[PDB]
RNA sequence: GGACCUGGCGGUGCUUCAUAUCCCUCUAGAGGAGCCUGUUCUGUAAUCGAUAAACCCCGAUCAACCUCACCACCUCUUGCUCAGCCUAUAUACCGCCAUCUUCAGCAAACCCUGAUGAAGGCUACAAAGUAAGCGCAAGUACCCACGUAAAGACGUUAGGUCAAGGUGUAGCCCAUGAGGUGGCAAGAAAUGGGCUACAUUUUCUACCCCAGAAAACUACGAUAGCCCUUAUGAAACUUAAGGGUCGAAGGUGGAUUUAGC
């Protein structure tokens, strides 16, 4: 419930995107009203977000995978 | 959730197994106005046309 | 079987308020900072304004469960003051009596 | 905690109104608050929708809609198996062909699934909230047909069909069955041997000594087949012998002396039959007299474990032994070995319990003291259980030998909160005693109390079918008891009901 | 004026009972509560749902029970346990009661997910406090 | 005919009797059970208070008619087989704290309904002094620095308090991880350390 | 509701097996159960919360709770005087005027006349306000004369706390010094004051000098007030700790405490000086609440005439 | 049992809030209620897991209706094996 | 819905009018009085229109020494006893809907009051 | 038409009076200014109800959408409901209240008077009244005995509310029902209540009561306007908060009037 950063590894190390989700996992973590696989759904449906954004994050001088 | 509650005391009621003072008054009401001619009409055969 | 119309769209509304809870929440989150870009932020403001107006949880009322009244309602009870009182007064709330002081 | 002797069991409402009086209404009762819980439970899964909402935590699956309507409607062996777990016997044989009409291959395992579940209801559908003399082995039934269809044969396969067939009581059938088992090389087990007894005996009605030799051949068998007895392959031999009252009675023994040996413990059902068996109507009962003496030093001081059906059915013959040995030393340790631990379940039915205390407290009232015969009359009624007239007659017979006559205006206010009111043979032992002898005023003025509460039962009776009837010697009695207590202005208007009703009155009642 | 709970006053022939004698200002003064709970303490919660309970089980207890009911019914619960008290009258049959009994209690147990006890109290006639 | 009702089997008790026997377990007020005769409510003018006979004021009341003196004396008997006995070295709480050093704090409620469930459950609060801890000068402070607020100056002693995850013992488990991080990285000298 | 002996002579029999019951229940000797063992039993089995303590359950003796004919099967009234109405009223008048008459022929505090309710059950008869002064009129007028020793029992039948504040026991410290403790209230302040027999007029409120502490000088007016009135001004050390309330509510809190630890220290006249001048009586002005339909405690909202 | 126990009172809580007498209209008119709820705190010492399990149980099935119960439970621990040195 | 239903005694409190303004001086006239009906006064508990048998209830719990199982009604069986409790009913309203006149038909005198009633101390007129 | 009875009224008499009350008398206010808020007029395609005392920050312990009943357009038809209706009637009602009540009277059942008329019914050194029940009172709550709450009848005003909900009667049923999208709820004017002020007993700052500044066209004084940002929210010139800019009227208020021991 607490470490929730091995969920980030497919995610970029460093940039936006990780210090957006390093504030997600933060809350997520923080939340005794979730479980563990919940809280998974959440960093998964980003993860297919951002993947769908690619041309949008190429503007900005963001590469994810 | 009124629909259970309202369908639970109307299955109850079919059976017999619960009397409900408001639903017989109002059941005698309708009653005496049939008698009365004050019967609803026919849906789409309506005193309108 | 619910009170009125009015009692049935609420109910309508905070069931659909409860199946996009997490989507909308979702969205929100990418809106809701100054680190993501606008680019992408413009296109979250535009996804969450398209789900349907009923999911919007400002829309939900706190009514009454047994008179459908949308004003003068007490939390706790759910109850309307009306409705309250009248158990209230027949001693049927565990705990509940008149002030005297 | 207790038993509260001054209540009913805790089944019933505490309050006067609700509480049962006679042992009519103790059964009719509970039948009723039973009849309220199938009509509910009828209700609950005609209509799940309206109980499937849960709001306890943590969950209770045994408050929850029950679903006995299968769910897969598709036909696949899959789909079968949740027809026989519901025990859809039509469905499930009718759903049977289509799969093997099809020419899917049908496992071993799912075809001796359906034959338990047709062998044992015999080809008939279970009981249901809402929609046994013969034979119910009927020659064209499912359980035969699927037999042969069947293109491979397990051990399970006959075990399964043998004790269908003797439960259904078509012994003679599964003794021919039994020799195609011998003819295909191979065992039956333990509960098929069980059947093969009780079928042997029971298919012909021959003499004991040739039904010995039979079941001697069967036992051989089964120490040939390395196929070890349990309790019930005893039992049954016990509960077969009992038409043979006399000749069996040394058998029995045997059985009882080899259970020992192989380490196989008693129940209390393998010497209920035993005592059954020796159990004869004879006047010496010499034999029977040993026998109870010996099972119940052995038993003394032990706790016993459900492993038999009929274990309940000992504590019912023991007494009924003891009421007939007229024996109180021997009715102490019987309801002594019922109170240790947890023995009190094994007592039985309502049917079975009120048999078992009347005849116990008919032994007590006839041959221990009055003044302990008392004890046992309030702590056991009510609240152990109700009397039957029979037995308020018993008690005053002892009071009459006690020389106790002031009891009886206690013992009729219970008999009318025991449902005796309207009883002429208890009416009619009660007057007669109390008017059989002058006493002194104070006793004598309080029969004529409960004469005059035993004279309103006869003014107002419950059937109005017949006109009211006046037995001759209540009203000669009646008279008789105000006229010592000192109500003569009574005592002259009974005089023309005797001449009314033609009811002869007697010399002891003119000469005073 | 003040009505709420009240019976005005009569000829003197209306017969009322001791709750149905007593206004609002005296009920924790001269009468208690209907129903006890833990729901209305300070910190605890479920307070909404223990009221609609009530509401029904006073009205499928009034339906179930036509012109057996001689005064309100007393309603309470023990963690998980909610038991019914009530005051009958005699004139139904004792196989009738003991019916319902085992009909209202299965019923609520299964509805509700707690285990249901009804406690009757059968009394000749409705117990008259005064007359008003 | 009308059936009629039987007379109380309070006539039947007797003075002597065992009255756990008749309200063994809590059970609403039986006026056939009482044997007392005990009145309530509200007197009318020249009036009496009214008989417990269809009382509803007497069935409104939580009785402790199966907690009487004789019955918790004779319940609790029976009840310490169940019981430990308490370490006789322990005597005042000054040596308790000596090999016990660390306390948990663990909270249940006990409200009426169908649900048990109360997410005030899981809070675990855990303290303990920084003196029956094997820290130097540095490591000590270090720890208060890292702390914050849940170090008292005036009482030496550190509480953590864990409400984040759901159950009760995740948040047990937490503090005393909590506690070894931040024990192990006070003894840590960092290079950053030598800027004070 | 009309209760006759028998109905009673029942009940009485009913009460002492239901005390014998309840003594049983709680393991005592029946023989010396009292009725406020009672009291405490059914306290305890029938717990309840009602303010009102004649509406909770109670099991007394009959003739505690329940509250004649007065003719005989001929029909003739016992008393002559049954046609009056008030036979039990005439009675007394009669026999007061007749005492009255013989003393013609041969010749306070702390007590208050028979009030009427309690008139009316001497005699178990409704009586007016205007009778109930005639017949106070006649045992007035009874006093005044020289009335026998007889006639002042049967006037004392109709006839039915020192103002003095209670002085604190002097204590002593580890070194030996005196002092007197007490406690004051005013408003929501709540203060404890120790007064020591010996001092040099230093006062320290919650570790501070008074001075200090109260820096507007109607609060150190007050402080002096006590001391001044018992003119002894630098002769004691005070050590108070007041909390809550405001300025004025804890010097007045404080003013009451050491009052009241001075009194050990005083003569009893000069106690009941204090007494008289208003320093050992708490102040029991405290605010008043307001009421849901106006503005304030008393004060209404504007009313509309226009 | 051989419990030590100690029992204090703590102060009470009154909750009150007001509504509307009539249906309609008259809004000077209001109408008062309340909510009193008493504590009483049991304070016992030196148990045990069992002890404390049993008595618990015991007076928490005899809990009368209307009463809560929120019972606080400190625990005696002992340093973990990683406080008791560090790892160099 | 299900909680917006009241009971007998209060929904023909409000349909009577009997105590309101009009009543109070001579407001409304007694030309079509309304009059209450017990509606519960023919019904038998367990009886619905299923048609269900209830045993220990509706009917007699045990039938020939043995216990009766849950039943219904068939259609025909149940037609006719809804059909028959009308009739009951209407018998029981017709009963409830002879006098001599005095002077007049609408007068008042002339009309027999009977006796006086008899007085406690074992009087009669 | 004559003569009585009751009740109401009287610019009817006399006497005792109101104890925060009728008037004078004490204190702070209102009415004058600005703002907030309600109502009435007007206006708009665009709700309802309360509306002398006893309406007017009243239902609402609350309207951006929702709430919502309103308007315009479109759509559906056994329709969430063994339908539905916020359709009319509060002058059919229950229910919950207001008011006189900062009262004590209300009244069954009897009795008597008046020739057995409607009607009426007391005198304490007593002359026809007795009275359950109701209310008052007493008890209770809050910090007591005080005080404040609460309680306060029977009636009155066909008082208020069918739009809390329910409901009798009459009415609608391809529409007087149901759903969706968008939208209005303004201000020439008048009025009620309230907030802030007109300052020096004040303004600002520090402190929380031993201070230093300010002080009339850069003073006192807007919670208004205008601009920006932020918070909530799907949505804000729009709601609220804050900051910036701005620096108006107003200079202590006529007749009249409110509250408070
Ligand atoms: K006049
Ligand atoms: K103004
Ligand atoms: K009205
Ligand atoms: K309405
Ligand atoms: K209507
Ligand atoms: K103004
Ligand atoms: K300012
Ligand atoms: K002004
Ligand atoms: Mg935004
Ligand atoms: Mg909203
Ligand atoms: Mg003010
Ligand atoms: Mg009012
Ligand atoms: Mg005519
Ligand atoms: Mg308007
Ligand atoms: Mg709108
Ligand atoms: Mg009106
Ligand atoms: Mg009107
Ligand atoms: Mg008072
Ligand atoms: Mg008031
Ligand atoms: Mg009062
Ligand atoms: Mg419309
Ligand atoms: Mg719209
Ligand atoms: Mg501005
Ligand atoms: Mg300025």
């Amino acid at each position: 419930h607490i470490f929730l950063e091995k969920h980030l590894e497919s995610f970029p190390k460093q940039g936006p995107i990780r210090h957006f989700m390093e504030l997600v996992t933060c809350g997520l973590s923080k939340n005794p009203y979730l479980s563990v696989k919940q809280k998974v759904e959440h960093i998964e449906w980003f993860r297919n977000y951002f993947n769908e954004k690619k041309d949008i994050l190429k503007e900005s001088n963001i590469q994810f995978n | 959730n009124h629909h259970t509650y309202a369908e639970l005391m109307q299955t109850l009621r079919f059976l017999g197994l619960y009397r409900d003072e408001h639903q017989d008054f109002m059941d005698e009401q309708k009653r005496l106005k049939k008698l009365r001619g004050k019967e609803k009409p026919k849906k789409g055969e309506g005193k309108r046309a | 079987h619910y009170v009125d119309w009015r009692m049935w769209r609420d109910v309508k509304r905070r069931k659909m308020a409860y199946e996009y809870a997490d989507e909308r929440l979702r969205i929100n989150s990418l809106r809701k900072n100054t680190i993501l870009p606008k680019i992408l932020q413009d296109v979250a403001d535009e996804e969450i304004a398209a789900l349907p107006r009923d999911s919007c949880p400002v829309r939900i009322r706190n009514r009454c469960v047994m008179t459908s009244r949308p004003r003068g309602v007490k939390r706790r009870w759910r109850l309307s003051r009306i409705v309250f009182r009248h158990l209230a007064d027949h001693g049927q709330l565990s705990g509940i009596q008149r002030a005297t002081w | 905690v207790n038993r509260d002797t001054t209540a009913v069991p805790y089944v019933f409402q505490d309050d006067p109104y609700l509480m049962p009086a006679s042992s009519l209404e103790s059964r009719s009762f509970l039948l009723a608050k039973k009849s309220g819980e199938n009509v509910a439970k009828f209700i609950i899964n005609s209509y799940p929708k309206y109980f499937q909402k849960d709001i306890a935590e943590p969950h209770i699956p045994c408050l929850m809609p029950e679903y006995f309507e299968p769910q897969i409607k598709d036909i696949s062996e899959a789909a079968l198996k949740e027809r026989i777990e519901l025990r859809k016997v039509k469905a499930s044989v009718d759903m049977f062909d289509q799969l093997l009409q099809a020419g899917t291959t049908v496992s071993l395992e799912t075809t001796n699934s359906l034959l338990d579940l047709l062998c044992y209801y015999g080809d008939q559908e279970p009981s249901t909230d809402y929609h046994q003399f013969g034979v119910t082995w009927r020659a064209k039934n499912n359980a035969e047909r699927i037999f042969s269809l069947m293109p491979e044969k397990n051990e399970h396969s006959y075990c399964t069909m043998i004790r269908g067939m003797v439960k259904h009581r078509a012994y003679e059938q599964a003794l021919n069955l039994y020799t195609e088992l011998l003819n295909n090389r191979l065992h039956a087990d333990v509960y098929t041997f069980n059947a093969l007894i009780e079928a042997t005996v029971c298919a012909i009605n021959e003499k004991f000594e040739e039904k010995w030799s039979k079941i001697l051949e069967l036992l051989r068998h089964m120490v040939a087949q390395k196929v070890k007895p349990n309790l019930q392959t005893f039992n049954t031999i016990l509960k077969c012998l009992r038409r043979f009252h006399v000749f069996a009675r040394s058998p029995a023994l045997q059985v009882l002396r080899e259970m020992k040996a192989i380490g196989i413990e008693p129940s209390l059902a393998t010497y209920h039959h035993i005592i059954r068996l020796f159990d004869q109507p004879g006047d010496p009962l010499k034999r029977s007299s040993f026998i109870i003496y010996d099972i119940m030093n052995e038993l003394m001081g032990k706790r016993f474990s459900p492993k038999d059906p009929d274990d309940d059915k000992f504590f019912q013959s023991a007494m009924s032994i003891c009421s007939s040995l007229r024996d109180l030393e021997l009715a102490y340790q019987v309801h002594g070995l019922l109170k240790t631990g947890d023995n009190w379940k094994f007592i039985g039915p309502d049917q079975h319990r009120n048999f078992y205390y009347s005849k116990f407290f008919d032994l007590i009232c006839l041959m221990e003291q009055i003044d302990v015969t008392l004890k046992w009359y309030e702590d056991l009624i009510p609240s152990a259980y109700f009397p039957h007239s029979q037995t308020m007659i018993h008690l005053l017979q002892a009071l009459d030998v006690a020389n106790r006559l002031e009891v009886i205006p206690k013992i009729w206010k219970d008999s009318k909160e025991y449902g005796h009111t309207f009883r002429s043979d208890l009416r009619e032992e009660i007057l007669m005693l109390m008017a059989r002898d002058k006493h002194p005023p104070e006793l004598q003025v309080a029969f004529a109390d409960c004469a005059a509460d035993i004279k309103s039962a006869y003014e107002s009776q419950p059937i109005r079918q017949t006109a009211q009837d006046w037995p001759a010697t209540s009203l000669n009695c009646i008279a008789i008891l105000f006229l010592r207590a000192g109500r003569t202005q009574e005592a002259w208007k009974m005089l023309g009901l005797f001449r009314k009703h033609n009811k002869i009155p007697r010399s002891e009642l003119l000469n005073e | 004026k003040n009505r709420a709970a009240r019976v005005r006053v009569s000829k003197g022939d209306k017969p009322v009972t001791y709750e149905e004698a007593h206004a609002p200002h005296y009920i924790a003064h001269r009468k208690g509560w209907l129903s006890l709970h833990t729901g209305n303490l300070d910190g605890e919660d479920h307070a909404a749902e223990r009221t609609v309970e009530d509401v029904f089980l006073r009205k499928f207890m009034w339906g179930t029970f036509p012109g057996c009911l001689a005064d309100q019914l007393v309603l309470k619960r023990r963690g998980n346990q909610l038991e019914i008290c009530a005051v009958v009258l005699r004139q139904l049959s004792p196989h009738k009661y003991y019916f319902l009994v085992g009909y209202s209690e299965t019923l609520l147990s299964y509805f509700y997910k707690c285990p249901v006890r009804l406690h009757l109290q059968t009394v000749p006639s409705k117990v008259v406090y005064k007359y008003l | 005919p009308r059936r009629k009702a039987l007379p109380p089997r309070t006539e039947k008790m007797a003075v002597d009797q065992d009255w756990p026997s008749v309200y063994p377990v809590a059970a609403p007020f039986k006026p056939s059970a009482v044997p007392l005769p005990v009145r309530m409510g509200y007197p009318v003018k020249k009036g009496v208070p009214m008989a417990k006979e269809g009382n509803l004021e007497l069935l409104k009341i939580p009785n402790f008619l199966h907690l009487t003196p004789v019955a918790i004396k004779k319940h609790c008997e029976a009840l310490k087989d169940f019981c430990t006995e308490w370490p006789a070295a322990l005597d005042s709480d000054e040596k308790c704290e000596k090999h016990f050093p660390i306390e948990i704090d663990s909270t249940d409620y006990v409200s009426s309904g169908p649900s048990v469930r109360n997410p005030r459950a899981r809070v675990v609060v855990l303290r303990v002094k920084l003196s029956s801890l094997n820290l130097d000068d540095h490591a000590k402070k270090k720890l208060i620095k890292l702390v914050g607020e849940r170090y008292c100056k005036t009482t030496d002693v550190l509480t953590i308090k864990t409400d984040r995850c759901p159950l009760r013992r995740q948040n047990y488990d937490y503090a005393v991880y909590l506690l070894t991080v931040l024990y192990h990285e006070s003894w840590n000298t960092e290079e950053w350390e030598k800027s004070k | 509701e009309t209760y006759t002996e028998d109905f009673i002579k029942k009940q009485i029999e009913e009460f002492n097996i239901g005390k014998r019951h309840l003594a049983n229940m709680m393991g005592e000797d029946p023989e010396t159960f009292t009725q406020e063992d009672i009291d405490r039993a059914i306290a305890y089995l029938f717990p309840s919360g009602l303010f009102e303590k004649r509406a909770r359950p109670v099991m007394k003796h009959p003739e505690q709770i329940f509250p004649a004919i007065q003719w005989g099967e001929d029909g003739r009234p016992f008393h002559y005087l049954f046609y009056t109405g008030k036979q039990s009223y005439y009675s007394l008048m009669h026999d007061v005027y007749g005492m009255l008459l013989n003393l013609e022929k041969h010749q306070v505090i702390g007590s208050r006349w028979l009030i009427k309710e309690e008139l009316e059950e001497m005699l178990v008869e409704k009586l007016s306000d205007l009778d109930y002064m005639q017949f106070i009129r006649l045992l007035e007028k009874l006093l005044t004369s020289q009335c026998g020793a007889a006639e002042e029992e049967f006037v004392q039948r109709f006839r039915r706390e020192s103002k003095k504040q209670l002085i604190e026991p002097v204590q002593y410290d580890e070194q030996g010094m005196a002092f007197s403790k007490s406690e004051g209230k005013r408003k929501t302040a709540k203060a404890e004051a120790i007064v020591y027999k010996h001092g040099s007029g230093r006062i320290k409120v919650n570790g501070i000098d008074y001075q200090l502490y109260f820096p507007i000088t109607q609060d150190r007016e007050q402080l002096m007030f006590p001391f001044h009135f018992v003119d002894r001004l630098g002769k004691h050390d005070v050590t108070c700790t007041v909390s809550g309330g405001g300025r004025s509510a804890q010097a007045g809190a404080i003013r009451l405490a050491m009052a009241k630890a001075l009194c050990s220290f005083v003569t009893e006249d000069e106690v009941e000086w204090m007494r008289q001048a208003g320093l050992l009586t708490t102040d029991p002005r405290v605010r008043e609440r307001k009421k849901p339909g106006q503005e304030g405690a008393r004060r209404k909202f504007t009313w509309k005439k226009r | 049992l051989g419990i030590s126990i100690k029992v204090h009172e703590p102060p009470r809580k009154i909750e009150r809030f007001t509504l509307l007498q009539s249906v309609h209209i008259y809004k000077k008119h209001r109408v008062q209620y309340e909510m009193r709820t008493l504590y009483r705190c049991l304070e016992l010492e030196h148990l045990t897991g069992s002890t404390a399990d049993v008595y618990l149980e015991y007076i928490q099935r005899n809990l009368p209706e209307g009463v809560a119960m929120e019972v606080t439970k400190t625990q005696l621990e002992q340093l973990p094996e990683h406080i008791k040195e560090p790892i160099w | 819905s299900f909680f917006t239903k009241l009971t007998a005694d209060e929904l023909w409190k409000g349909a009577l009018a009997e105590t309101g303004a009009g009543a109070k001086k001579g407001r409304g006239k007694r030309t079509k009085k309304k009059k209450r009906k017990d509606l519960n006064r023919g019904q038998i508990i367990g009886e619905g229109r299923y048609g269900f048998l209830w045993p220990g209830l509706n009917v007699p719990l045990m039938k020939n020494g043995a216990v009766q199982t849950i039943a219904q009604r068939s259609k025909e069986e149940q037609e006719k006893v809804e059909a028959d409790m009308i009739q009951q009913r209407e018998e029981w309203d017709r009963k409830k809907k002879k006098r001599e006149r005095g002077w007049s038909g609408n007068s008042w005198g002339g009309i027999s009051l009977g006796p006086p009633d008899p007085g406690p101390c074992g009087e009669t007129y």
